[PDB]
RNA sequence: UGGAGAGUUUGAUCCUGGCUCAGGGUGAACGCUGGCGGCGUGCCUAAGACAUGCAAGUCGUGCGGGCCGCGGGAUUUUACUCCGUGGUCAGCGGCGGACGGGUGAGUAACGCGUGGGUGACCUACCCGGAAGAGGGGGACAACCCGGGGAAACUCGGGCUAAUCCCCCAUGUGGACCCGCCCCUUGGGGUGUGUCCAAAGGGCUUUGCCCGCUUCCGGAUGGGCCCGCGUCCCAUCAGCUAGUUGGUGGGGUAAUGGCCCACCAAGGCGACGACGGGUAGCCGGUCUGAGAGGAUGGCCGGCCACAGGGGCACUGAGACACGGGCCCCACUCCUACGGGAGGCAGCAGUUAGGAAUCUUCCGCAAUGGGCGCAAGCCUGACGGAGCGACGCCGCUUGGAGGAAGAAGCCCUUCGGGGUGUAAACUCCUGAACCCGGGACGAAACCCCCGACGAGGGGACUGACGGUACCGGGGUAAUAGCGCCGGCCAACUCCGUGCCAGCAGCCGCGGUAAUACGGAGGGCGCGAGCGUUACCCGGAUUCACUGGGCGUAAAGGGCGUGUAGGCGGCCUGGGGCGUCCCAUGUGAAAGA
């Protein structure tokens, strides 16, 4: 009356934590980024978006946010950043965006 | 092949959408007589380009809505607000049909 | 992972196998992708083994590990014999 | 199984001489020589106009009771016929004739089908050398129906071959008498048999 | 290659018409009876409750330890310590626990079936190709030390390894924004910008093996969408607020009111919406000449469920039967604070029931998981057990044997029957005894070769001392239904509208072929009957194939809504219709 592979459960809890973690940081950065754009910032706006981008792709490496679920959030970020930026002036810093 | 059907537009009182009436006919499975039968389809019209009475081709498509599953291919002939008239009559027939 | 393997037909004490390709997760005598031969372990007919050996080579070519005993038989009809 | 019990009693009842004892149901009493009427108290009483049913029934009972066979078994063969290519009526007779337990009889190794059966059940007989013990074994053309060289010396086998020493046999059966073996040339044709039975009625009994 | 009809309304007839019977079938059960074997098959009811045992693991060739051992080292002093090796125990880490197995509760629906879509997608392991793996850092169990609880378990502190986690690097390549090109729904290509890799382990250690990373493809498996088809009641006629559409977001692998904010006012219905009842669907099965009806057990495919209801986490895959969380009902533990559990896996128990099996053997085979391998796991499976539950084969003898024993049954008193039946003579020899004795099993593995091809060798059988072969050998089981007509088979007693029979028509009131019995006979035979249910006959829902003056059946009559139906000639279109080719129609079944 004890399936020693109830450690399967134990592990799920660790991974749960790791995932939730990486993700929760992706979010906080993405929001922090589009906020700077919506405030019409140039450097730091992209600089954080670039950080976020990284963290997404990095998370994609494993089981957290795998695939192209990754790609989505990337697509939505650059889309949302650039547009928000062009709703005001100065598009500066090479950053993550194409020329 | 995406099934391509052709019917009559019997409503454009929706945004970017037309109700199309496709009629079909066949040898009755048991009794032989060729019976007619018909089905309205909600068809996708991005340019509100079609109106009441146009006879339109209609194509099996990527889902747009719960129940929008077809886009309007080409237009076959304008006019034909007789067919429209016949649908409208059958409808208010049902009015004088309750208790 | 798809497998060349044996499915069991015949009756009780009357084994008769069917050399089949199939996804590994399917039942033994479940649905299969293709029959590519048969085999009578009791050799009661003068023809108790047969293999479409072109097809055998196809399924290998697209990657399909044979059961260890299903490959034994494929060998017998020279699926792997070259030159 | 089979039938069990009084045989040259149905010799009677059917009203036609049945050979079911072989040697005696053949020689100044199959009782058809003495009392050729049906058995029991009401035997030699006035018949009544028999029914279109009664008629088809007895004819079947006639045909079957000849070959000594189970109704269940009989009827399988019949249906097994019909759907098979060609004239049902004959073919049935053919298949009945192709039963070992009867070929053995037809081929002289025994005097009755009943006794012929027992020889099969006790492995005294072979088909193409291999010993066969099924009275139902369907003999096809070319088969050789041997006596068990092991059983050759029985008083019954000897005596019952010495009778067919001169005797002629079936236009579809060969017979080497001394090496105690015979052949199944071909299925007989309705006319090959003088069966005291109308097969068309037997078809009808199984139609209603 | 295929079609049978009969009884019964009348004093008699023709017709209408119902009822009824002859046939086939079943996961059956019940009665009397019951010898052998083979292959099938066996909770249809309470998706009620479940004792006990087994049913999912595995890898030391990813890593560090605890406990029990053995051996060898540093010292010539044996306390302390380095190395090697064997058990064993969990832990970390990986792959598998989403397969296999069970059940039909729910579901009238894209659930299924069938044909298509995906420019709207995913796929671990397997195959093929291209290119890689350079540095550094970190933690948590185990172990050790505490504390709380009766228990289940739990909180804290400290040490540590890795194929565990992270950072930097290289970017074959890929992701994302933008621009352009092809192509046309989000498909392929290219250019600046950004962003993203990796793990090591084993040796027959410099050359291989098992792995790792990124990418394109292949194979397999899936998600989603659409056309058609899919039971009963209209004594259910009107339904609808995420409702129908839009714009923008969220979410997913991906489309989508799937979800949210906001705008529009839609969407569905007699071609039957909404509502109620019932039900898993199919391949197919039974029946029918056929069309059709009925059905979906066993086997195969799909689906749905895992005490009842929600829910999410892990992960290639689940919203997971033997994983997790909460509510409910229930059962046990309880120091009353709190805990544990979930056979619709295999067996078995109990309850309901007219009724449904062994708490069996084996992993030998096939198949699945993990493993380089040896192997370990597998109530999938392969087998044996029980039950005439079904199908098939076989047995209870064979040949002789009286003008015919006895007994019993009739009898017109001579006779007739059971009956070649027995007794009795010969012959074979199911059972049973002894002897021998399988196929199912040659692979993985080792050696040779090159871990390839090819060649060589070794191990292994549950069933089982069964099948089958050879020798010996005993005359060795028969029942059940029926006999008025339909329908095959008749006499005598008993009984007197009694007792009783009866599928329908009808039998019994002192001569009953109909009741009960005996003799006899008919029909089947290890079965025969019975009851229930399905098709048939029933052209008795009639499409094939019916009808309405009086038999049941013309609306009390009109007007005309939708709907059905449409004169003669010509031309266009080719939707119905027809023809050719082609794809599909899995397997099993027939």
């Amino acid at each position: 009356r004890n399936l020693s592979a109830l450690k399967r459960h134990r592990q799920s809890l660790k991974r749960r934590l790791r995932n939730k973690a990486k993700k929760s940081a992706i979010k906080t950065l993405s929001k922090k980024a589009i906020q700077l754009a919506q405030e019409g910032k140039a450097e730091e706006a992209l600089k954080i978006m670039r950080k976020a981008e990284s963290l997404i792709d990095k998370a994609a490496k494993g089981s957290t946010l795998h695939k192209n679920a990754a790609a989505r959030r990337k697509s939505r970020l650059m889309r949302k950043v650039r547009q928000l930026l062009e709703a005001a002036g100065a598009p500066l810093i090479g950053g993550g965006l194409s020329a | 092949p995406k099934k391509v059907l052709t019917g009559v537009v019997v409503s454009d009182k929706m945004q970017k959408t037309v109700t199309v009436l496709v009629e079909r006919q066949f040898p009755h499975p048991l009794y032989g007589k060729v019976i007619k039968r018909s089905k309205k389809y909600l068809a996708h019209d991005p340019e509100e380009k079609y109106k009441l009475g146009d006879v339109v081709e209609i194509i099996e498509s990527r889902p747009i809505s719960k129940r929008k599953r077809f886009r309007v291919l080409r237009l076959v002939e304008s006019g034909r607000m007789d067919l429209v008239e016949k649908y409208l009559i059958r409808r208010q027939n049902y009015e004088s049909l309750s208790k | 992972m798809v497998k060349i393997r044996l499915a069991r037909f015949g009756s009780k004490h009357n084994p008769h196998y069917r050399i089949v390709v199939t996804d590994a997760r399917r039942k033994r005598d479940g649905k299969y992708i293709e029959k590519i031969g048969y085999y009578d372990p009791r050799k009661t007919t003068p023809d108790w083994l047969k293999v479409d050996v072109e097809r055998a080579r196809y399924w290998l070519s697209v990657g399909a590990q044979p059961t260890d005993t299903a490959r034994r038989l494929l060998r017998q009809a020279g699926v792997f014999r070259q030159e | 199984g089979r039938y069990i019990g009084p045989v040259c009693r149905l010799c009677r009842r059917e009203g036609v001489k049945l050979y079911l004892k072989g040697e005696r149901c053949y020689s100044p009493k199959c009782a058809m020589e003495r009392r050729p009427y049906p058995p029991g108290q009401h035997g030699q009483k006035r018949a009544r106009r028999p029914s279109d049913y009664a008629v088809r029934l007895r004819e079947k009972q006639k045909l079957r009771r000849i070959y000594g066979i189970s109704e269940r078994q009989f009827r399988n063969l019949f249906e097994e016929a019909s759907k098979k290519k060609g004239v049902t009526g004959s073919v049935f007779l053919g298949l009945l004739e192709s039963r070992l337990d009867n070929v053995v009889y037809r081929l002289g190794f025994a005097v009755s089908r009943r006794q012929a059966r027992q020889l099969v059940r006790h492995g005294h007989i072979t088909v193409n050398g291999r010993r066969v013990d099924l009275p139902s074994y369907r003999v096809r053309p070319g088969d050789e129906i041997a006596v068990a060289e092991k059983s050759r010396n029985l008083e019954l086998i000897r005596q019952n071959l010495e009778a067919m020493k001169g005797r002629k046999v079936g236009p579809w059966l060969s017979l080497d008498v001394e090496g105690m073996k015979g052949k199944f040339l071909r299925l007989p044709d309705r006319e090959d048999l003088a069966l005291p039975v109308n097969e068309q009625l037997v078809i009808e009994f199984y139609s209603r």
